[PDB]
DNA sequence: ATTTTTTTTTTTT
């Protein structure tokens, strides 16, 4: 028998390989993942002579994987197999993809979307798509068309699911997209995935074995025999397949960019204390959070300082059951044309992950929930697909707010204050939790802020836009030769490549490793200071009742409950629990000026 | 077989003589119990099958159908060796430990199962098969077989009818059936791990559990696992056709919106005796919101609408009325998040709606055959016989969804007209909203139905409201950082349980009827404030302005069983008609103050 | 080819 060729690779792999498969016992999972470099290590590179009879040979190694288990647990025959290779070298692409690719073990990444749900499907293996439950005969001549129905309850089954999947974003060609392809996986990895991840699968790729075709008019024809003294036709395409998987790059134990092997709480979440607290408490390293972070940009500084605990947790506090308490906060950003709404834009999706890129103008309302389903697709009703909420806590910043039509209103009025998803069609009466905030994309009328009419007229649009969203922060041009050549002599070397930029000396990667220490302390506030805020919002109200002839606002408590959010992600950017009162200051401060940018 | 041997015995060792609980056990009596209700449902509860023999539990799941089947015999034996006389005119049930949607999978198919879900839309009644009767064709004697069969053939031309009639008849007579009515599944939005698949399956029951089911409603089975009969076998496609069927043994209600206490009684006297009296609008109120400061009105407010629906025709008119209605404008930022939560709880019926992007457009009949893919829905007001529809951002709903609103208001009733067929729909419910202004966030003392634009022939079918302006007010927005310390702070009168027993008895036994007390009072509010409340904001004056107070007036007096009235607790429910109606005038308003001080 | 649906455009005071 050739197959005998993956007798020898199984005989070759159980040999000197003889717990985890001591974990899979109770309810037999029978899954066990395995590198590929063993095929180097131990099977002394047989890489090409393993890879292509995958779904050839599969079989057999499931076969010894099985007579492994045998080896020392009492086996029976009830015993099946799935395979989960992995750590697979020179990653290949999506267009590595041929006929020719059959049975290979190609890795390859996407996202999670479009998604189908659970509906699973003589011993011997009778289990194809090429399937016939009526057969011939066994021992005697009976007919060739009729059939008995048997045991299904005494017997081994499987469990699985579908899926589509776009193309990858760290490769991103011209012309072409992103098309969709198709995929069933066992059942061990099922609904063990959600929206939003990267990954090296296994893309071991075959066929359909269809049952009828629609413009497969390549040959029609049949395994017919001669002549002497309704037809079938084929004509098939293409799919994928799997068998392991890793989710990559969303990481707190991982010692990151600027670290030692140090001890903490838990291995390294917060280990490197020794080097990291040098840049805790020393407000150099504010300034170097302030200057650091962005050489190669300038305009207004504050933007620079005040958006930066945006990326970091919030309150998530030991409270009430009856209503949800918020961390994170509501944002935009304004100013007028040519002040370079697109340096930090990119970098907003770059500096931390699940930073989403994407434009609002173009959106639609089915931008948060799709919109539904009605043939019988996956049960007829699968309308839990959506575009805002499949940051796992993450952004999803949007450009152009302005063009946009009056739906996102009630998108995200709930969105940053009740966090909840529903539609209006035959789904049902569901609900979820809204993950994420925001920035802004706005820009005025002719951009030109002309001071002689109200903000809320001088961009005239719906009315709690304002009052929700806490903190603007404008950058705004005016004509002054030494701020245009601070830029110009930034440009001096922006493109004399050499130290291009203004001197950092606080790396953005030891940073973004300080952000999760930041997230390990909850903080907790009864601060007599704190309690004074109150005096610090009455404070303020003699100057919100300022402003109250003339260009009164619509103020209210989410900007209170801002304000300590804002002084509590602060402690927990002073590495410390117990609110320092300094808070109190700054806060009144910065949020004092926020009255600047509408002053008129 | 052989072990049925032992079943048969050990059966009736214990349905007779097994006792606990001070003897007589049940069973002796549950048997005449059901023979004298003509009911046919004995039911067992595994607790004591375990008690009696817990070698009950592992050669059953071989296949948990012969247990019922043993069982099934073992009654018909006990029925007629003891009760002869009624032979000439059964199943068994059990209901107890709890399993989750998700987790039966591919191996808990046909074995003990206990198993939940929810109801939603589904088909009719319809009934089904037992027994094998075919033949006559050529002698056709009367033969026999020995069953009734489900799918069995032997199909020879030896037959007892001159062993003959290889060729087949057929019978349309003598032949058994039993109803059965198709399902649909739902899961619920309490035990929800996170929006995983919206849960929908093939469940099924039969004859006896049958014509019980309503939509979007619960009830507990002990179910087991199968599979549809042939889920598309033959050499096909990338994937076969596969469903999944469950079926009924025993459905146990998961939502008793009836009495609900079974075999609570200990507490039940403290509703009546603190629930009773005209200080109750004290005691039950000084419980009726006591979540956050603000707005004492509505609490006194929402606690009335909960609370009627009623004929008590008057003569010979109609049917005139018997709902509630509110609605409120108001500004996020307002603390009316929370609009529907706990007297749901309390309700009997009511069914949940977001706003508009998720408002209801079925709030459309035809009738089918059900072929594959055969459904209709749309809205729910046979559901809601008293019950609500809770709701937020109201005002973007349909007018023709509104027409069904206004008509249950007016006639009590929907009306269709040339149509197909034209099927009614009578409602009995009531109504919730939410809304937001036009222009802003709410517009003062000036007109009220362009404060937020309803429309003419709508609003005045609806009843209560509630209206937050609000300026500033020191101490307790200093208390209520306390509260948001204090209430962020849980680090880790009517009984709660019992407050339902109030609307199952207030509404129920005092229903109070009157002459004229001295209502040509509302003849001056009708004549004077036709003269008096002229031209501010002043037309509000109908039969509504009564009709509702019938409507609530009542309910705040029912709330004290007091059977026969003067003005008394009348007008102090007209004292939320002095706070309600003086909200929507002209700062003209104290003709209301005037005109009303004396029946504040 | 029809039945049960939904949006994305087609073109706007
Ligand atoms: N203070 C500054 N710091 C850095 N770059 C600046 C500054 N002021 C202006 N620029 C430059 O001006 C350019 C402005 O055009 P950019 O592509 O950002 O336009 P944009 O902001 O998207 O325009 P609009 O927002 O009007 O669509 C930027 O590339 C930026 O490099
Ligand atoms: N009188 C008050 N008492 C308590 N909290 C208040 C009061 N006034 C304002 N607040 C606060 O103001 C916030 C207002 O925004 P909120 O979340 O209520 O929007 P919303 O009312 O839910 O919007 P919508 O009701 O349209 O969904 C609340 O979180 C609440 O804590």
């Amino acid at each position: 028998v050739k197959d005998e060729v993956g007798i020898r690779a199984q005989k070759l792999f159980q040999d000197f390989l003889e717990r985890p498969a001591a974990s899979l016992e109770s309810p037999d999972r029978c899954t066990l993942e395995v590198s590929f470099e063993d095929v180097e290590k131990y099977d002394q590179n047989l890489a090409t002579a393993i890879i292509e009879e995958y779904y050839h040979i599969y079989p057999f190694l499931c076969q010894s994987v099985s007579n492994y288990v045998k080896d020392r647990i009492g086996l029976k025959t009830q015993k099946d197999c799935y395979v989960a290779f992995t750590e697979v070298p020179t990653r290949h692409k999506v267009r590595d993809l041929t006929t020719s690719k059959i049975g290979t073990l190609i890795r390859i990444s996407g996202q999670v979307v479009r998604t189908h749900p659970v509906h699973p499907e003589i011993r011997n293996v009778e289990q194809q798509f090429k399937f016939t439950n009526p057969t011939i005969c066994r021992n005697p001549v009976c007919s060739n068309r009729k059939r008995f129905m048997l045991d299904v309850e005494k017997s081994l089954f499987l469990d699985f699911q579908k899926i589509r999947i776009q193309e990858t974003q760290a490769e991103l060609p011209r012309g072409c997209i992103p098309r969709a392809v198709e995929i069933i996986l066992r059942s061990e990895l099922v609904e063990t995935v959600q929206a939003g991840d990267r990954y090296d699968f296994t893309g071991t790729l075959i066929v359909v074995p269809d049952v009828s075709v629609l413009a497969g008019v390549g040959t029609r024809a049949e395994n017919s025999s001669r002549h002497k003294p309704g037809m079938r036709e084929l004509n098939y395409r293409m799919a994928f397949l799997a068998c392991s998987v890793q989710a990559t790059t969303a990481r707190t134990d991982l010692p990151m960019s600027e670290v030692t092997a140090e001890d903490m709480k838990k291995q390294m979440t917060d280990a490197e204390w020794h080097k990291i607290y040098e840049m805790s408490k020393d407000r150099n390293l504010y300034q170097n959070l302030i200057s650091s972070l962005f050489p190669s940009i300038y305009g207004n500084d504050e933007v620079k300082r005040g958006i930066l605990l945006q990326q970091f947790g919030g309150v998530a506090k030991t409270t009430t059951e009856k209503t949800s308490l918020r961390g994170d906060i509501n944002v935009c950003i304004v100013g007028d044309p040519s002040t370079a709404k697109s340096q930090f834009l990119k970098q907003v999706s770059d500096f931390s992950p699940r930073a989403i890129y994407t434009s609002g103008k173009a959106s639609s309302a089915a931008g948060l929930t799709a919109a539904v389903v009605r043939d019988e697709e996956s049960f007829d009703f699968v309308i839990e697909a959506g575009a805002l909420m499949l940051a796992d806590n993450g952004i999803c910043c949007i450009d152009e707010f302005d063009k946009m039509d009056q739906r996102d209103q009630v998108a995200i009025h709930e969105a940053m204050e009740q966090q909840t998803i529903s539609i209006a069609r035959a789904g049902v009466r569901a609900t979820l939790n809204a993950r994420t905030s925001i920035l802004a994309a706005a820009n005025p009328i002719n951009g030109r802020y002309d001071r002689s009419k109200s903000l809320q007229q001088n961009i005239q649009l719906s009315a709690p836009i304002m009052s929700r969203f806490d903190l603007f922060f404008i950058l705004v041009d005016e004509c002054n030769e030494v701020v245009d050549y601070a830029i110009a002599r930034k440009i001096v070397d922006l493109h004399s490549n050499i130290e291009e930029s203004v001197e950092r000396a606080y790396t953005r990667e030891e940073v973004l490793r300080y952000v999760t220490f930041a997230r390990q302390f909850k903080p907790v506030i009864s601060q007599e200071a704190g309690h004074m805020l109150v005096e610090n919002y009455g404070h303020l109200r003699q100057r919100d009742t300022g402003t109250s002839g003339r260009s009164t606002w619509r103020i209210t408590v989410r900007q209170l409950e801002s304000m300590i959010r804002l002084s509590e992600a602060m402690a927990k950017l002073e590495c410390s629990n117990r609110v320092l009162e300094r808070h109190v200051k700054e806060a009144f401060r910065l949020l004092n000026k926020s009255i600047i940018r509408v002053e008129q | 077989l052989g072990p049925r041997t032992e079943i048969a015995n050990r059966f009736q060792s214990f349905l007779r003589t097994f006792v606990d609980e001070r003897g007589a056990y049940t069973y002796r009596d549950r048997i005449r119990r059901m023979c004298e209700q003509n009911m046919s449902s004995f039911v067992v509860s595994y607790t004591d099958l375990a008690n009696k023999e817990h070698v009950l539990a592992y050669f059953l799941p071989e296949a948990p159908f012969q247990m019922l089947e043993i069982f099934d015999k073992v009654a018909k034996d006990m029925v007629l060796s003891i009760f002869p006389t009624y032979e000439r005119v059964i199943h068994v049930r059990i209901s107890p430990l709890i399993e989750e949607l998700r987790t039966f999978r591919k191996l808990h198919l046909n074995q003990l199962v206990r198993t939940l879900g929810v109801v939603t839309a589904t088909t009719g009644v319809l009934p089904q098969l037992s027994v094998i009767k075919y033949d006559c064709v050529k002698c056709g004697y009367v033969l026999g077989p020995f069953v009734q069969s489900q799918n069995t053939e032997i199909k020879p031309g030896s037959c007892p009818e001159c062993q003959s009639t290889g060729p087949f008849s057929i019978n349309m007579e003598q032949t058994l059936y039993r109803n059965y009515q198709k399902i649909t599944l739902q899961e619920s939005p309490g035990r929800i791990p996170a929006g995983r698949i919206p849960r929908s399956k093939d469940v099924i029951l039969l004859a006896d559990l049958c014509d019980q089911c309503k939509p979007g409603d619960e009830l507990e089975v002990t179910g087991i696992y199968t599979n549809n009969y042939d889920g598309s076998l033959n050499t096909d496609q990338g994937f076969p056709v596969f469903a999944t069927v469950i079926i009924a043994n025993h459905v146990v209600v998961k939502d008793s919106k009836q009495v609900v206490q079974s075999l609570t009684d200990e507490d039940i006297a403290t509703i009546q005796k603190l629930s009773k009296d005209p200080r109750i609008v004290e005691r039950v109120v000084a419980s009726m919101a006591p979540s956050i400061y603000g707005h004492d009105y509505i609490k006194r407010a929402l606690a009335l609408a909960l609370f009627g629906g009623e004929s008590k025709n008057p003569g010979e008119k109609h049917k005139v009325r018997g709902d509630i209605n509110l609605l409120i404008c108001g500004d996020p930022g307002t603390a009316k998040s929370q609009f529907l939560k706990y007297t749901e709880k309390v309700a009997p019926r009511a069914v949940f709606t977001t706003g508009q992007g998720a408002s209801a457009v079925g709030l459309y009949v035809r009738r089918n055959p059900v072929s594959r893919e055969w459904t209709l829905e749309a809205g729910a007001l046979v559901l809601a016989d008293q019950g609500v529809c809770l709701i937020d951002e109201f005002d973007k709903m349909n007018d023709q969804d509104r027409t069904s609103i206004h008509e249950a208001m007016e006639q009590q009733s929907i009306s269709i007209s040339k149509a197909g067929i034209v099927t009614s729909l009578q409602a009995r419910c009531t109504v919730i909203a939410a809304a937001n202004p036009i222009g802003g966030r709410y517009d003062p003392s000036m007109t009220f139905s362009e404060n937020v634009n309803l429309s003419e022939p709508i609003l005045s079918r609806f009843d209560v409201l509630c209206v937050v302006k609000d300026e500033f007010d020191p101490m307790q927005d200093q208390q209520l950082a306390k509260f948001v310390v204090h209430s962020h702070m849980k680090h880790h009168e009517i009984p709660q349980d019992l407050l339902r027993q109030y609307i199952v008895y207030a509404k129920e036994n005092i229903r109070p009827k009157l002459t004229n007390i001295d209502e040509d009072k509302i003849a001056k509010m009708y004549a004077q404030l036709r003269q008096e409340s002229f031209a501010t904001g002043s037309l509000p004056i109908t039969v509504r302005h009564i009709e509702s107070v019938i409507r609530m007036s009542e309910a705040h007096a029912r709330m004290h069983l007091r059977e026969n009235v003067m003005e008394a607790d009348v007008s102090m429910a007209i004292r939320m008609m002095l706070e309600s109606f003086i909200e929507a005038q002209k700062f003209s308003v104290m003709k209301k103050m005037r005109s009303t001080f004396q029946k504040y």
